[PDB]
DNA sequence: CCACCACGCGGGCGGTAGCGTGCTTTTTTCGATCTTCC
DNA sequence: GGAAGATCGAAAAAAGCACGCTACCGCCCGCGTGGTGG
RNA sequence: UGGCGGUAGCGU
């Protein structure tokens, strides 16, 4: 009952919780809209490093 | 004009999706990969698909529609990335032509 | 006032915007909306008024 | 921990699957398919 | 050699499209003005 | 005289909708693939 | 003898 496991992700995957809860924690961090964080983690558009 | 989209099939349905796309007069490519099998215990070579449930069809939207190729009766859905679906560069698909691992 | 706000000036152009409108994310043809326009409400199988 | 999504027995040789355990599976699968499609060299619009 | 009793992997469902559809309050965003200046 | 802060309303998204209790119904994964008996 | 979903009912 108290054991728990883990699995290892392929590639990293961001934490819907941290992202749709609004204000967007990563949003605001980075200093961006919601709508581009959105967009470059789904894929939709690269983002420079 | 004519251009490459990437579909997404349904399960045990690439050969039934294949021939209603062939029957809508338009292009279809998907990887071929002879693999040993059993099948009973006779020792040949089955063809599997590579990336399997992955579809590469040429058409052209203005002869056709994109929604009639989505529901051609064993097509999942329109591998699409935003709003329109998505475009997939002649390059890929001479690599994939070419490809034969 | 409305044919003021209204941006489109031809059918053309109306059907593709009402296209749009309908089904995002795809296409706009003039034959895709033209044949969704004429489905939605003088076709029986798809609009029946009892 | 897998008691905090049980399988209660249905009483018909059957089992009753609970959300969890089926968002996992879902995740599951969808790993190893990644996995195994990164490990083919899959196109880049495949792996995306 | 053919009918039928198991079986173990993907995902909206089904269809050569479209399905939704009688609440109110709070928070966030966005186009459009605007306006106010340096 | 154009660009940045203001703002302003209009639209879009998220969350809540009393407490106990009783009875009934329905359900608790499909389909191409495989082995076995008539 | 475990859960949900729907329906109906009781006390406010």
């Amino acid at each position: 009952r108290e054991r728990m496991g883990h699995i290892e992700l392929a590639s990293p995957t961001a934490h819907i919780w941290f992202l749709k809860s609004l204000p967007s924690r990563i949003g605001l961090l980075l200093d961006m809209p919601l709508r581009d964080i959105e967009r470059v983690l789904y894929f939709e558009s690269y983002v420079v490093i | 004009m004519q251009s490459w989209y990437l579909l997404y099939c349904k399960r045990g349905q690439l050969q039934r999706a294949q021939e209603h796309l062939e029957r809508q007069a338009v292009n279809c490519l998907a990887p071929m990969i002879t693999l040993e099998k059993i099948v009973r215990g006779k020792r040949t070579a089955v063809s599997e698909p590579l990336f399997p449930n992955y579809l590469f069809v040429e058409f052209d939207p203005e002869v056709i529609h994109t929604t009639t190729i989505n529901a051609t009766r064993g097509v999942s859905h329109f591998v699409r990335f935003g709003a329109s679906p998505a475009i997939v560069p002649s390059a890929v698909i001479h690599q994939l032509s070419v490809y034969k691992p | 006032e409305t044919l003021r706000v209204d941006p489109t000036n031809d059918r053309l152009s109306a059907l593709v915007e009402i296209y749009r409108m309908m089904r995002p994310g795809e296409p706009p043809t003039r034959e895709a909306a033209e044949s969704l326009f004429e489905n939605l409400f003088f076709s029986e199988d798809r609009y029946d008024l009892s | 921990p897998p008691d905090l999504r049980p399988l209660v027995p249905l009483d018909g040789g059957r089992f009753a699957t609970s959300d969890l355990n089926d968002l996992y599976r879902r995740v599951i699968n969808r790993n190893n398919r990644l996995k195994r499609l990164l490990d083919l060299a899959a196109p880049d619009i495949i792996v995306r």
